[PDB]
């Protein structure tokens, strides 16, 4: 017997200073343990 | 003072991983953006409260 689990997914929030301040951004993968974001290395 | 902040992925709920469902869901217009905007509005307000 195999368990089936839907493979990791979640909200993506993009965090920015204003465009008038910078084009650099940070990104939050909501409720994701980011061992799995490197496993996804658009 | 507050309640749990639900966020729903309207496409994962309706169509979960099916792209041929997702193309049909686009025919319904902005309703998933409305549903997510509404829940995001509630979620931000739980911190304000
Ligand atoms: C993210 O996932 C990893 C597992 O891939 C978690 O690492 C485990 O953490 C517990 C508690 O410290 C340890 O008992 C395990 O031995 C750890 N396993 C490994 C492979 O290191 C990691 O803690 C998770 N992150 C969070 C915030 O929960
Ligand atoms: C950007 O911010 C500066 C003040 O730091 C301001 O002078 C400028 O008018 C702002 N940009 C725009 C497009 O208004």
């Amino acid at each position: 017997i195999l368990d089936i689990t839907p493979c990791s997914f979640g909200g993506v929030s993009v965090i920015t200073p204003g465009t008038n301040t910078s084009n650099q951004v940070a990104v939050l993968y909501q409720g994701v343990n980011c061992t799995e974001v490197p496993v996804a290395i658009t | 003072v507050s309640m749990t902040k639900t966020s729903v992925d309207c496409t994962m709920y309706i169509c979960g991983d099916s792209t041929e469902c997702s193309n049909l869901l686009l025919q319904y217009g902005s309703f998933c953006t409305q549903l997510n905007r509404a829940l995001t509005g509630i979620a931000v307000e739980q911190d304000k409260n």
